[PDB]
DNA sequence: CTACCGATAAGCAGATCTCTCGATTGCGTATGA
DNA sequence: TCATACGCCTCTCTGCTTATCGGTAG
RNA sequence: UAAAUCGAGAG
């Protein structure tokens, strides 16, 4: 699971990059001339109204996790191939996700270089009525750490916030697991009753 | 006593009935009885305007932000 | 303490007999002031003498529950301090919670309590009910003496009020026991009050209540709900719609003795009254029982300003001025402790006990007995006739 | 109702929660969670309300959303404008922070909602009541322990470790970053490298294994035991281990564990346990 | 059942002799298959492998 | 379609009840039965059969 | 509970060094690791058996029903 | 789809095949044309007076600047006051007087032209109690209108109605359509969707969209507008693009066996029971519920 | 530049531009208390009952004070007057009743 | 009505409002009427920066009557508010590496 | 003019895999003891 | 006085079905 | 040997 120091220098100085990134998002959704600063308060009054409706929040979501993504799969495809310390076929991690033996890229990606954003519903993290998206965290913060984005690894280990976000995204996806399986019976009762 | 379109007792502090229901160039509080004639305010106006999320339109977002 | 509060909080329950005496004959006042639980004893027979101690080891192994006796005198009272009887009255064996003040182990260092067979470092929070341990789980509820606003679907659907909108208070009496009132909205500009006193649900106009809790004026409501916001057009037309929809509907209310005279003969069978209640007293009493709680009784002007603020935050709401409170949200929520759910059981099975006994002296009154209410002896058969089993 | 909320900062373990039906309802409370069980002493609050700025709400000719509406408990005391609303809520807290104001309890929860555009409705909010919600947090000034609630918290900012407190902004930190887990989350060793859908089976899990119910089963006669006849303190485990005295309660063992493709009889979840070891006792239990 | 919810049936008591011994003499009490982790990405029992390890060393 | 209840405990189901929900007899007696000569229990993985 | 007499992963007795164990560590200022040299475990797999043990034999020994408290 | 034949489909839409010679100008135009536009989306706000000095209502509507909305919604001030002075106050009188019924249980109007004031006398005498009306007629900018009432009636909202009414006005509207945007060709198809299903008014627009190519989302209106078969394909095809979205393959005999099995009365069937009935074995019905 | 804590004035509190003819009149009350006093405010006229309290939830803990202030001088008189909430009743309006009980 | 103990004050000192600004002075209780934003009184600071109704002695002095001019609303209002201090963390031993 | 025929508005009825444990079971009353 | 038998003792979806307000011919 | 309700669980 590890990498090498170059390995882990393209990472930090890739992840580097990733701190703007929030705060031009925001400045693009609101309209607002970009290179401003992320505590105008021409740019908090717009969140404001972006976090007071539901259409404008959920575009915001969605082009900072698009900003994101990329990164994170800049991070990824400069990282994972090659920058670990031990290469294929001698990785037994990368060995089991290149053969589809267990487990695949993604899982290989979110051990050793970067966990992502995390995605309740296609959508950021919730926010409280403050414009808060943790007690930790600025109100209208423009920050892609403070939407979800951990930066972390499950090989360095996640912060706090970072661990408050992904148990988030977890509860979502058990909470998605359980009632489909439930939602698919009925229809294949259906089905079947009537084309038995 | 009066701010809009309701007239208040200056006595006691009732709601007056409305004078255009009334039988003329008088109403009288119906707890203090008082007198009080139909001139010294017959403007009755009020101006009132539509939210802003009232009317959700494409040009809406435009003109704005 | 919460029981002792219960009880004096609960009121007297007043019944008559058919003997003349201006109502019907005699009186009788029968309340509840002290209500006490003892630490779980044995008699070991009959033996009694200095009666023996029980432990939940003991308890654990004879597979029966651990429970202290439960005591509560009754205020027999005749024709209003004629005549009181007090008596104290058992009412079996409450099951007790280990490691509690009324448990034998409140105190007991981990030396004792090893040698009392119990554990190093057992903790309670628990009761033994037929051997079995059992537990209180802790709820989660709406947040106590907050007005909220809410919107939800259904409310319109399948509501007495046409409206989404509303603000809900969930008030609670000093005793803990949970009061709710909805303070619903009508699309034709009027707000309507609801709360549940029994299973069922009650409607009343809020302005009616308005006026009903301090001798106030039109005049006063505006400037309540309308502070310095003259210019509100939109507040000003939902007040006068109100206050014009009050006048309309009940043009004889100009004063507050006759709307709480319209409020009691309106709650008069429901809230059970003797014929001695008079109309003013038992709306006084539904206003003191039902609107605004957790400012309990005496603060009637209090009651009013808090109404006035539920008034305004709700067309503040309606306006679009304050978004809507989450009622899932742990930021407006609560716990139910466990043992405050013992409480109120404990007083609403008290009030039970009561109306038990009253409702068999009025089986007496319906059949024919000797009925004489100052006599100890038709005392303790009525009270030998109702079943007593609180603790079960 | 299931979804996470991040309000639950602190009072709910983001963890505990026990997968399936249940889920996300039946969730558990953090460790450091204390639940008010008294009405603390609000005689002498409003009194210091009055001298702090707080006009009489008997004789005030104010409402809406304009002004800040000062309550204790639900009772309108006073109003206020909205910036000292503000001050008096930073006054209060200071005063109820340190120990010299008498009438001012710790337990207090100061629940201030600032004026915004279309947000929650304004106005001081003073709770006492039973049945609260409190957390032990650190008031940067005085560095002294402080008690906020979930009301009061999102609101606030609230640094989780002290090296992140920024300039102007953060008026708390969080004495450590674990007191928002619970027990069984908090006993997980190295948490923060899982994935959490893993944290939370076994925070279910540890509930289910065969460990020691008690010492006095002597003198019990539950229905059912379930004993670990030879249990071991973990050679790795959280610093909480041992404060709740969990030692006297040991719920499994040390194994010499073997991350290989060997055996060819585990590959899905299944797994080998030495035959020899199992002779010498490991893992048994009546 | 592992402290990270590593679940799993024991599937053979695997004499010691068939067991894989080490260099050192130490034939492990439990093996669990490798192909378990890159799914579910318990990274924190590889680090509690080692450090039980050093601590018991 | 039965009147009269004022607390009661459990209202006695009629013959139309014991035919017709999933707990009726049809969906739990004709389209599927208790079976004889069956076995379960849990599976462990086995490479040599 | 009490202590295993052999360990698990090899064999080798540790039944007869809980006691030598808990003298070291009381009487002498030894570490744990210092401890177990001396009484003879080198592996890891016969360390973690003394080490980790818990003994909950002792707790146990309180509740006796055949002598008065 | 397949469990409860929904003719009432939350989106339904049409795929609108646009010839290949008409380039994305003409084409937004066209989709400008087509979409539907309400009252409300023009109106800035409106500013109702009241006064019984008899109760009258001056209702100011304040519209959108003309060069971006005739622009935008391609919707010109000549349609503005042809649909306001016949339908808005026709809407708002009707709304007004319902409200009774219950209960009981910019300047320069002054300076005014001929053809004008003909029109102001003809709106009074067709609606019920107005007594005023003027329109922008060089800029679409404002219509002003009173709305004398008796004084007998109480207090009216007049803004909460007059909200619901220019919200349900419909400027131009073509039945069943809600809006047409022109997503971005899957592979070499210019094609034309919408957010609602009416297959006659495209058939007239035959310059524009190749009529041929139809193909609807939903399946009730394909089958009550060319039949059965075109109701199994395209049954078919809304089976399979769902689980081809999911990068699930699912062979074509088994979509095809449940769309022939769900159209083999030649009517848009279900699996449920009001789809169950016309079977000739009872016990199988009475097994399923 | 003196005060005056023996009674001279109090501040009433009706509604908004509550206006009474000239000729109507007050009277004060003053329990035998030590420091901060309750007062009552009675009065009276031909059809209307005038009547004002003191809460004492707020009175006791702060002061309100009137007084003067030259234009060209800083020379302050100092007045204090306590803060009566109080409530207007019609004097024919005062005794309407209804019947005790309904049958 | 009179209740228990509330005495009708026998004279009144006058009140003076003829010959003029009428200001209210909402002083806390803690703060010494005797003796007398940044100001310092006592041993504390405090901020100091038609809602009622006056009332002024007749020429009888002994009754109340609604002060006037030929109504007479206070010109100025004051609110002396009690204020603490709120020092600034020192981030040098509060941002431990 | 007025009955047959429709076109909503409202209410009504029916729906939304197996397996293992444990616990529990009503008041209320009224007459022969 | 007092025990066991008799008498009861509040936040989701699809249709179908009935009633009631508009219209056309005779 | 039953039957219902509630509670705790496994896949
Ligand atoms: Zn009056
Ligand atoms: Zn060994």
């Amino acid at each position: 699971l590890r990498l090498t120091a170059e390995g882990n220098k393209w990472r930090t100085d890739i992840l580097k990059t990733s701190v703007d990134t929030g705060r031009e998002a925001a400045a693009e959704v609101t309209n607002l001339d970009k290179d401003t600063p992320a505590d105008d308060p021409e740019l908090l009054k717009r969140l404001q109204e972006i976090l007071r409706d539901n259409n404008k929040s959920g575009i915001l979501d969605a082009v900072t996790s698009s900003k994101v993504n990329a990164i994170t799969s800049q991070v990824v495809s400069k990282c994972v191939p090659d920058g670990t310390m031990k290469k294929f076929p001698c990785n037994s991690m990368q060995a089991m996700a290149l053969s589809g033996a267990k487990g695949s890229n993604v899982n290989v990606s979110q051990i050793m270089c970067l966990l992502g954003q995390q995605a309740l519903e296609g959508r950021r993290v919730p926010v409280m009525v403050s414009g808060k998206t943790l007690p930790s965290f600025k109100p209208y913060e423009t920050d892609a750490m403070a939407g979800g984005y951990v930066k972390g690894r499950f090989y360095s280990g996640i912060k706090p916030q970072e661990y408050y976000f992904h148990c988030m995204a977890g509860r979502e996806g058990l909470i998605d697991t359980a009632v489909k399986t439930s939602r698919s019976g009925y229809l294949q009762r259906c089905l079947t009753k009537q084309l038995e | 006593s009066v701010v809009g379109s309701l007239i208040f007792c200056l006595d006691c502090g009732d709601l007056l009935e409305n004078p255009n229901a009334v039988l003329g160039s008088n109403v009288e509080c119906s707890q203090c009885k008082a007198i009080y004639p139909k001139s010294q305010f017959s403007n009755l106006k009020v101006v009132t305007t539509t939210a802003d999320d009232a009317f959700p339109s494409s040009l809406r977002a435009k003109k704005s932000v | 303490g919460l029981l002792n509060l219960g009880v004096k909080d609960i009121g007297e329950k007043v019944i008559f007999d058919g003997k003349p005496s201006g109502y019907l004959g005699n009186k009788l006042s029968v309340s509840v002031e002290q209500v006490s639980i003892a630490k779980p004893m044995s008699n070991d027979g009959v033996s009694s003498a200095v009666e023996r101690k029980v432990y939940p080891s003991e308890s654990r192994q004879r597979l029966t529950s651990y429970r202290g006796k439960l005591l509560l005198k009754l205020k027999w009272s005749v024709n209003n301090g004629e005549e009181n009887l007090f008596e104290v009255r058992d009412c079996g064996g409450l099951p007790v919670m280990l490691q509690s003040n009324r448990c034998h182990l409140n105190k007991m260092s981990p030396y004792e309590l090893v040698q009392h067979k119990e554990e190093s470092d057992e903790i309670g929070g628990y009761f033994i009910v037929n051997g079995i341990e059992k537990l209180i789980r802790m709820l989660i509820v709406q947040r106590r003496n907050h007005p909220m606003a809410i919107i939800r679907p259904s409310f319109a659907n399948r509501g007495a009020s046409y409206s989404h909108y509303g603000i809900q208070i969930r008030s609670v009496r000093p005793d803990q026991t949970s009061q709710t009132n909805v303070l619903h909205y009508l699309n034709d500009g009027q707000v309507t009050f609801r709360f549940s006193w029994r299973k069922n649900e009650y409607l009343v106009p809020v302005v009616m209540i308005l006026k009903a809790l301090c001798h106030t004026s039109d005049r006063e409501i505006f400037d309540g709900i309308i502070g310095n916001d003259v210019k509100d057009s939109f507040l000003t037309d939902r007040l006068e719609l109100l206050l014009r929809g009050f006048k309309k509907r009940y043009p004889h209310l100009q004063n507050r003795t006759q709307v709480l005279q319209y409020l009691g003969d309106k709650f008069r069978v429901v809230f059970q009254a003797s014929p001695d209640q008079s109309d003013l007293e038992v709306g006084q009493e539904v206003l003191d029982r039902i609107v605004l709680v957790h400012l309990g009784k005496d603060g009637s002007q209090d009651k009013f300003r808090m109404l006035l603020f539920m008034i305004r935050k709700l067309y503040s709401l309606v306006a679009g001025e304050c978004s809507p409170d989450n009622p899932d949200a742990t930021q407006h929520q609560e716990v139910l402790l466990g043992g405050f759910l013992y409480g109120m059981i404990l007083k609403e099975k008290i009030d039970e006990y009561l109306q038990n006994i009253i409702a068999q002296v009025r089986m007496d009154i319906n059949r024919g007995m000797a009925i004489n209410f100052k006599d100890k002896r038709y005392m303790s058969r009525v009270l030998m006739r109702v079943n007593e089993n609180i603790g079960s | 109702v299931r979804k996470l909320l991040p309000e639950s900062w602190g009072f709910l373990c983001p963890v505990h929660t026990p997968d399936g039906s249940p889920c996300g309802l039946l969730n558990h409370f953090a460790h450091k969670c204390r639940i008010s069980t008294q009405q603390s002493d609000v005689s002498r609050i409003p009194s210091i309300l009055y001298s702090l700025g707080v006009a009489p709400a008997s004789h005030t000719f104010a409402a809406g959303p304009s002004l800040c509406c000062v309550q204790i408990d639900g009772k309108i005391i006073g109003w206020v404008s909205h910036e000292q609303g503000k001050i008096i809520a930073d006054t209060l807290r200071y005063w109820k922070v340190e120990g010299k104001t008498p009438g001012l309890p710790i337990d207090l929860e100061i629940g201030y909602v600032p004026p915004s555009t279309r947000g929650q409705y304004p106005g001081l909010y003073l709770f006492g009541g039973h049945s609260r919600m409190l957390r032990p947090v650190r008031y940067l000034p005085l560095d002294k322990e402080d008690i906020v609630g979930p009301f009061e918290q999102v609101y606030m900012n609230i640094a989780v470790t002290p090296q992140e407190i920024q300039n102007n902004v953060h008026t708390h930190v969080e004495f450590t970053p674990t007191n928002i887990l619970s027990i069984l989350a908090n006993l997980t060793p190295f948490s923060d490298f899982n994935q959490s859908p893993r944290n939370m089976y076994q925070c279910q899990m540890g509930k289910q294994t065969m460990g020691t119910p008690g010492v006095a089963l002597c003198h019990r006669s539950d229905n059912k035991l379930y004993r670990l006849q030879t249990g071991q303190t973990p050679i790795v485990k959280a610093n909480l281990y041992d404060d709740y005295g969990m030692d006297n309660f040991p719920n499994g063992f040390n194994a010499v564990v073997a991350v290989i493709s060997y055996t060819g009889y585990d590959m899905d979840d299944a797994m080998i346990i030495n035959k020899s070891a199992d002779e010498r006792g490991f893992g048994y239990g009546t | 059942s592992s402290r990270h919810g590593q679940k799993g049936v024991c599937s053979r008591k695997w004499p010691t002799i068939d067991m894989p011994f080490s260099e050192t003499g130490i034939q492990p009490d439990i093996i669990i298959n490798p192909h378990a982790f890159p799914s579910r990405m318990t990274i924190g029992m590889f680090v509690e492998s080692l450090a039980g390890k050093a601590g018991a060393l | 379609k039965a009147q009269g209840r004022t607390s009661g405990k459990v209202p006695i189901p009629g013959v139309k009840q014991a035919l017709e929900k999933k707990e009726g007899l049809f969906r739990k007696h004709m389209m599927g039965k208790r079976v004889n000569y069956a076995a379960r229990s849990v599976i462990s993985p086995d490479p040599n059969i | 509970m009490i202590v295993p007499v052999r360990c698990f992963s090899c064999g080798k007795v540790v039944g007869d060094k809980w006691e030598s164990y808990l003298n070291l560590l009381q009487e002498d200022e030894l570490d744990e690791g210092t401890a177990l040299s001396r009484l003879g475990l080198k592996r890891y797999c016969c360390r973690r058996m003394i080490l980790t043990h818990v003994d909950l034999i002792e707790k146990f020994l309180r509740y006796n029903p055949l002598e008065k408290r | 789809i397949v469990m409860t034949a929904s003719a009432a489909i939350k989106t339904p839409q049409m795929t609108l095949p646009i010839w290949n010679d008409v380039s994305d100008e003409q084409a937004d135009t066209f989709c400008k044309s087509i979409s539907k536009v309400l009252l409300s989306e023009v109106i800035d706000k409106v500013i109702v007076t009241e006064t019984t000095g008899a109760r009258s209502y001056v209702i100011h509507m304040r519209f959108f600047d003309n060069n971006e909305y005739s622009e935008e919604y391609d919707v010109s001030k000549e349609e503005l006051q042809n649909v306001i002075s016949n339908q808005f106050i026709h809407l708002l009188e009707a709304a007004i007087v319902k409200e009774i019924k219950k209960q009981k249980r910019v300047e320069a109007n002054n300076n005014m032209n001929k053809v004008q004031r003909d029109r102001q006398s003809a709106i009074i005498s067709h609606h019920r109690f107005i007594t005023k009306y003027n329109f922008d007629d060089e800029s679409g900018k404002w219509c002003e209108f009173k709305l004398e009432l008796a004084a007998d009636t109480e207090k009216l909202l007049m803004v909460n109605i007059v909200e619901e009414i220019c919200r349900k006005s419909i400027i131009r509207q073509i039945p069943h359509i809600d809006r047409c945007v022109h997503p971005e060709p899957e592979n070499g198809k210019r094609v034309l969707v919408t957010e609602g299903v009416n297959f006659q008014a495209m058939w007239d627009q035959e310059a524009f969209i190749d009529v041929d190519g139809i193909t609807s989302n939903d399946v009730a209106a394909v089958l009550k507008t060319y039949g059965v078969e075109a109701a199994r394909n395209t049954i078919v095809n809304e089976i399979n693009n769902v689980f081809s979205r999911y990068a699930i393959s699912v062979s074509f005999r088994h979509l095809d066996l449940i769309a022939d099995m769900m159209t083999r009365q030649g009517t848009y069937l279900a699996f449920n029971r009001q789809g169950m009935e016309t079977s000739t074995s009872s016990f199988m019905k009475m097994s399923y519920e | 530049e003196s005060v005056q804590d023996q009674p001279s004035v109090a501040v009433g509190s009706f509604f908004k531009g509550f206006r009474a003819p000239s000729d109507t009149t007050f009277d004060l009350y003053k329990k035998k208390k030590s420091e901060k006093d309750e007062f009552v405010l009675h009065g009276e006229n031909e059809r209307l009952e005038y009547e004002g309290y003191t809460d004492s939830s707020s009175q006791a803990s702060n002061q309100y004070v009137v007084g003067l202030f030259n234009p060209e001088k800083k020379s302050i008189q100092l007045y204090k007057a306590p803060v009566l909430v109080s409530k207007v009743v019609s004097k024919s309006s005062k005794n309407l009743r209804g019947p005790k009980i309904k049958s | 009505s009179i209740p228990d103990g509330f005495k009708k004050c026998k004279h009144l000192k006058n009140f003076p409002l003829n010959g003029q600004q009428v200001w209210l002075i909402k002083f806390p209780s803690n703060v010494d009427i005797s003796k007398l934003t940044t100001m310092t009184i006592d041993k504390h600071d405090y901020k100091i920066m038609s809602n009622m109704t006056l009332l002024v002695p007749s020429e009888s002095k002994e009754s109340l009557k609604i002060a006037s001019t030929a109504p007479l609303q206070f010109d100025k209002v004051f609110s002396v508010s009690e204020t603490a201090k709120i020092p600034a963390i020192d981030y040098s031993k509060v941002r431990v590496p």
